[PDB]
C-alpha cells in the first residue's frame, strides 16, 4: 500500500 | 530490417557501477573521476522509513560509515555531500575507466537504457521511457536503488536518471543525477500515486512509421487530416498534444516513407476508433508508445 | 516486482567487436585470443553473391587482403582458414579484453543477447530466441552482419550465435561459432524460405509463472489436464509439444508458485480456446514466447 | 523475394 525503497536493508 | 526493443551497449557504465555500503543497508553508486554518486536513503536503517530526517541522519555520518567497494577494492572515503536525493563521495582514487558523460534531464516521452545492478555487479538492461507521469515501467528488485539510466551518443554517456524507490502501483521513480525526482515523489515510504498516464503520442506515430518500413500497410489512410482536427481526436483517446515540434521530429521517418505525418495521423485516427480487427502490427496488438522518433530512425535508415 | 526483456550487459563482448574488411566488403567480427572469426561472406563482390563458390573465392584472397581494425589499432592478419560458413583469422595480438569463452550450440526455445554492430562498432543489445523454424526475429541492417548472439554464465561468455542474413519474410539466420548455419539456410542470395513457425510453449507458460509472481493471476483456471490431453490440443492451435525435460526444467517456477505445470497447462487451454478478452498480461495482449523459464528465474525469483 | 547477405558492399 506504500511506496518500497529499492535498496538492501537488513 | 525487422524492429525490436533495444538498448545501448552498456560497455562504458559498466566499468562505473560500485558498491556502497552505510551501517548494513547496501546499494549501488555511479564511480564518475573521484566522486561516487547514489541515492541518499542508503543512510536510513530499517526503522527510519516513515519520515525520515536526511538531514539530521547525515550530521552524524563520518566518511569511514560509508563501505565504497569497486569489485573487490575498497575506495577510501574522504569527503561526502548531500544534493538533493543522491549523495556524492568523494574518493582517494579517480575511476580509471570514466568516459566521456553528461548529466542530463530528460523530458517525458524520451527513452533510456537502464543497467540494473545487485551489490555494484550489472545484472542486465533494458530500455524504458519517462512516462508522462514521470515514472518508469522498469524491473527492480531490492538493491536496485543506485542503478543508472543513461543515454550513449557518439563516445560521450549522458547519464540521465538513477532509481530510487518502487510505487504500489509497481511502477518506478527515481531522479536524475542531481537528486531532483522525476515527479511529485519524495524519497518516503508513503502511501504515492502517480499522476494520470497518458498516451505518448508522437512515438506511436514513430512507431507505426517503423511498421510501414517493414511491410505492414492495412493501417494506412489515403485522405489526410489537420494538427487542429487530430488534437481534437487525440484527447479523446488520452493521447498527449502532438504539437508542431512533433512533426518537425517525425522529418526524417515523413521522407524515408514518403507518408505526410498528417496522413499518418489519420491512420492513427481510424486505428484509434476501429482498433487493430484481431491483426497485429510490428508484432503487437496493442499501440506501443516507448520507442521515441530517434529509437525508429537509428533502427530503420541505414 | 517487475518483469521486462532484459538482455546481459554487452560489456565483455564489445571488447571484442572488430571491423573486417576485404576488398570492398565490409561486417563485423568476433575478436577472441589472437583469433578474429567473422562471416565468410566478406570475400564476396556485389556480383559473385548468387551462386558463388567460396573454396574457390578463398584462394584468390591471401592474408594482406584482409584487414582488420580494433579501435584504433589495426591487427596484422599472419593466417587464415575456412571452418564451415566462418573464416578464422590468426592476428599477431590477441585481445587482451578477451573474456572467458565457451563455443555453444543452442536449440529451438532458447534465448541469448545480441550485440548489433556497424564498422565494429557496437550499437545496441537486445534479446532474440531461436524460434522452431530455425530464425531469430532481430532488428539487423546493411552491415550488421559478424554480430553475435550470446549468454553469460557470469563471467563467462557463450557465444552461441553469428549473423549472416536476413529472409525474404524479414527474419534472420545465422550460424554457430562453428560456421555451422541454424536451419536448412545456405549463405546465398537465392530463393530461400523458411519453415512454418510455431510457438514456444514452455516460455509462454514459464512467462504465464512470470505474471504471477508479479501478481497477475486472472487467466489461471481450476481444471487439470494430462500432457498428451494438452499437447494434443496444443497441436491443435500451432503450438509445440511439451516435452518431459521442458516440464522439469518448469520445475523451480512451479514450486515457489505451487501452481502445477499441468495446471498451469490447463489455464493456456482455455486462453488458447477462448482468447484474452480484451486484457493484457504484464501488459501484452497476446501470449509471449520468447522468455525462458531460466529468463524468469533471472529476473523474478531471488 | 530472395535473401540478403547482411554485408556492405560496393
Amino acid at each position: 500500500t506504500s511506496v518500497k525503497l529499492q535498496a538492501e536493508f537488513r | 530490417s525487422g524492429f525490436r526493443k533495444m538498448a545501448f551497449p552498456s560497455g562504458k557504465v559498466e566499468g562505473c557501477m560500485v558498491q556502497v555500503t552505510c551501517g548494513t543497508t547496501t546499494l549501488n553508486g555511479l564511480w564518475l573521476d573521484d566522486v561516487v554518486y547514489c541515492p541518499r536513503h542508503v543512510i536510513c536503517t530499517s526503522e527510519d522509513m516513515l519520515n525520515p530526517n536526511y538531514e539530521d541522519l547525515l550530521i552524524r555520518k563520518s566518511n569511514h560509515n560509508f563501505l565504497v567497494q569497486a569489485g573487490n577494492v575498497q575506495l577510501r572515503v574522504i569527503g561526502h555531500s548531500m544534493q538533493n536525493c543522491v549523495l556524492k563521495l568523494k574518493v582517494d582514487t579517480a575511476n580509471p575507466k570514466t568516459p566521456k558523460y553528461k548529466f542530463v534531464r530528460i523530458q517525458p516521452g524520451q527513452t533510456f537504457s537502464v543497467l540494473a545492478c545487485y551489490n555494484g555487479s550489472p545484472s542486465g538492461v533494458y530500455q524504458c521511457a519517462m512516462r508522462p507521469n514521470f515514472t518508469i515501467k522498469g524491473s527492480f528488485l531490492n538493491g536496485s536503488a543506485g542503478s543508472v539510466g543513461f543515454n550513449i551518443d557518439y563516445d560521450c554517456v549522458s547519464f540521465c536518471y538513477m532509481h530510487h524507490m518502487e510505487l504500489p502501483t509497481g511502477v518506478h521513480a527515481g531522479t536524475d543525477l542531481e537528486g531532483n525526482f522525476y515527479g511529485p515523489f519524495v524519497d518516503r515510504q508513503t502511501a504515492q500515486a502517480a499522476g494520470t498516464d497518458t498516451t505518448i503520442t508522437v512515438n506511436v506515430l514513430a512507431w507505426l512509421y517503423a511498421a510501414v518500413i517493414n511491410g505492414d500497410r492495412w493501417f494506412l489512410n489515403r485522405f489526410t487530416t489537420t494538427l487542429n482536427d487530430f488534437n481534437l481526436v487525440a484527447m479523446k483517446y488520452n493521447y498527449e498534444p502532438l504539437t508542431q515540434d512533433h512533426v518537425d521530429i517525425l522529418g526524417p521517418l515523413s521522407a524515408q516513407t514518403g507518408i505526410a505525418v498528417l496522413d499518418m495521423c489519420a491512420s492513427l485516427k481510424e486505428l484509434l476508433q476501429n482498433g487493430m480487427n484481431g491483426r497485429t502490427i510490428l508484432g503487437s496488438a496493442l499501440l506501443e508508445d516507448e520507442f521515441t522518433p530517434f529509437d525508429v530512425v537509428r533502427q530503420c535508415s541505414g
